[PDB]
């Protein structure tokens, strides 16, 4: 059994997302484009975190 | 009846085809991709997993010398270490007090953790492809599975589908697959029998069962300590642990295309790549002569609101006179707008509403209705929204298809500017005539 | 939610609450009788 993280706080702009990140433990966050060029990141999360992707 | 279409390999949007059977009834096809599955064929190298060193005890001689024989073990050193003075918890070993040996033994083997934990390296080389797909076939819901490679055919409502091939041969996974329990790696592992110490594939096994191993450990015997009797060694660790702790994101985290990535089997799930054609025979029975479905005239288009977006933003609104009460298709004449209905209920003279989306700012199209077109034309207005979570229901707008109808400013540019060339081609033209007419 | 302010009132005493905490109740594991929820942690103890 694994936990799963608590729900992040979406907010929207101009072909941006801006994701208000409270991880407990060290979260593994996580993007990649679904198109040609995935360009996957990754980034670990341990406190609380603000990303625009 | 034979119908050839092509639908977009997108998974979850669908997609409506109109099979047009002149003095027939035409019909409408919405079909949606739930799932396309390619499932490549792999064929098996070596499994990778953590080895043990299996160490005999130590063989202490005194007044004498020990000598081993070279053994034909996966990874196998002998060592005989001179004047050592081993110690119990009692006192010395012997009585012997210089010139005592010690042999010391070592090899490598698969550890039994190796029935589960290990990691696969495969070779993949195609991909069969598989698909679900979901037809409204006369307003009924029915869903079907069938391979996508363009043999196989489905039955459904006596009505039969042909999907695939799938016009793209692109797959997430290149030739060489890693599989460790759900996580697809794509890398280069190294051949059998070239593995190195401390990397991936220090110990090999062509099966899980196989009793050949390939082992590459730099193990190294060391001399014991003074006065002890234990057998240190010097081996670099496993290369399975270090690729575990090292491993990066697998396949179903950095796929292209978007894919999901399942293992057991390897399968890549909904990739959005390409196309895929779809052949569909329909019997005789299944059409309905124009005479007996309702026919609509004096059929007028009015749009009260357009807006743009993903969703299906747009409402159009018609004016119809129905012969006779019955249910009549919709289709899109255009590929730059979506309608989301497929068939209405008319009767009488009435009107209808139906729901489109569209990415054109000036949304000018044609509907049909029982074989009766009808000209739509309307200003679309920008959605307020930035973001959402579905992909978007109408096609992107191209080369040909653009511009708004605020284009009257290019159209007058451009003849302003055609008539300022004009007037100066006709002055030279004029000079032109005067001097070869002169002489 | 999450941030200074995701519960006001206007004195210590009074009974006035307002709370924005991103408040979510998740469906309870098989087999279990406990109330999982997803909330945003307390904005006044991260500000601290
Ligand atoms: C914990 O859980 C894991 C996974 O859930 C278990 O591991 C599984 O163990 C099974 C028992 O061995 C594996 O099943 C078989 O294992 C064979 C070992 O030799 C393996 O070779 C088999 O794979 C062949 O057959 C497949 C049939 O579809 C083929 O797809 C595959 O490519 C293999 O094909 C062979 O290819 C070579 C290459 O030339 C040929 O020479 C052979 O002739 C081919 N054989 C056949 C039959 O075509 C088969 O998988 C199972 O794979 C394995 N799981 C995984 C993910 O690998 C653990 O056992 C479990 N722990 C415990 C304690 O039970
Ligand atoms: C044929 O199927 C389509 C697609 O829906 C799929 O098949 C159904 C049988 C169900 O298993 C669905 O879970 C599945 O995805 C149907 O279109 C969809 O119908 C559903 C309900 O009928 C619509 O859901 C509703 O949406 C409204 C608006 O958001 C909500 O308020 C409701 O609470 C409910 O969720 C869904 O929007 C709709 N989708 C589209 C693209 O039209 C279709 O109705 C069905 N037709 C028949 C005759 O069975």
């Amino acid at each position: 059994r694994v936990p799963k993280a608590r729900n992040p706080t979406v907010t929207y702009g101009k072909n941006q997302v801006i994701m208000l990140l409270y991880p407990d433990h060290p979260t593994l966050l996580s993007y990649r484009n679904m198109g040609e060029e995935p360009n996957y990141q990754e980034e670990w999360v341990m406190h609380k975190k603000e990303v625009v992707l | 009846y034979e119908h050839v279409t092509v639908i977009p390999n997108t998974v979850g949007v669908p997609y409506k085809t109109l099979v047009n059977r002149p003095g027939y009834s035409p019909m409408v096809l919405e079909m949606e991709l739930l799932s396309v599955t390619l499932e490549p064929t792999l064929s098996l190298d070596y499994i990778t997993c953590e080895y043990k060193t299996v160490i005999p005890s130590p063989y202490v001689k005194c007044c004498g010398t020990a000598e081993c024989k070279d053994k034909n073990l996966p990874d196998y050193s002998c060592k005989v270490f001179t004047g050592v003075y081993p110690f119990m918890w009692g006192g010395a070993y012997c009585f012997c007090d210089a010139e005592n040996t010690q042999l010391s033994e070592a090899h490598v083997e698969k550890s039994e953790s190796c029935k589960t934990e290990f990691a696969s390296a495969y070779r993949a080389h195609t991909a069969s492809a598989s698909a679900k797909l979901r037809v409204l076939y006369q307003g009924n819901n029915i869903t079907v599975t069938a391979y996508a490679n363009g043999d196989h055919a489905v039955t459904v409502k006596d009505a039969k589908f042909i999907v695939g091939p799938m016009s793209s041969a692109w797959t997430p996974f290149d030739n060489k697959i890693v599989v460790y329990k759900g996580d697809v790696y794509n890398m280069d592992y190294p051949p059998f029998g070239a593995g190195r110490p401390g990397q991936f594939g220090d110990i090999q096994s062509r099966t899980p069962e196989s009793k050949d191993v390939y082992a590459n450990t730099q193990l190294v015997l060391q001399r014991p300590a003074a006065g002890t009797v234990h057998v240190p060694y010097s081996q670099a660790p496993s290369g399975f642990k270090y690729w575990l702790k090292e491993r990066g994101a697998s396949l179903q985290h950095t796929a292209p295309f978007g894919c999901q990535i399942a293992t057991n089997p390897v399968r890549a799930v909904n990739c959005a790549v390409g196309n895929m054609p779809i052949s569909i025979d329909i019997p005789e029975a299944a059409f309905t002569r124009v005479v007996d479905a309702p026919s609509l005239t004096d059929m007028s288009c009015e749009v009260p609101a357009c807006t743009h977006s993903s969703d299906f933003g747009g409402v159009a609104v018609i004016k119809y006179a129905a012969s006779k009460k019955g249910k009549c298709a919709v289709h899109s004449m255009t590929n730059a707008v979506t309608i989301r209905e497929a068939e209405i209920e008319v009767e009488g003279n009435s009107q209808l509403q139906i729901s489109f989306s569209t990415a054109l700012a000036s949304a000018e199209f044609r509907v049909q209705v029982c074989s009766t077109q009808v000209h739509c034309a309307a200003e679309c207005h920008p959605p307020k929204d930035h973001i959402v979570n579905y992909p978007a229901s109408h096609t992107t707008l191209g080369v040909q298809d653009i511009s708004a109808t605020a284009m009257s400013w290019v159209q007058k540019i451009t003849g302003g500017v055609g008539l300022v060339v004009a007037v100066a081609a006709l002055i030279l033209i004029v000079v032109l005539c005067v001097s070869f007419s002169r002489h």
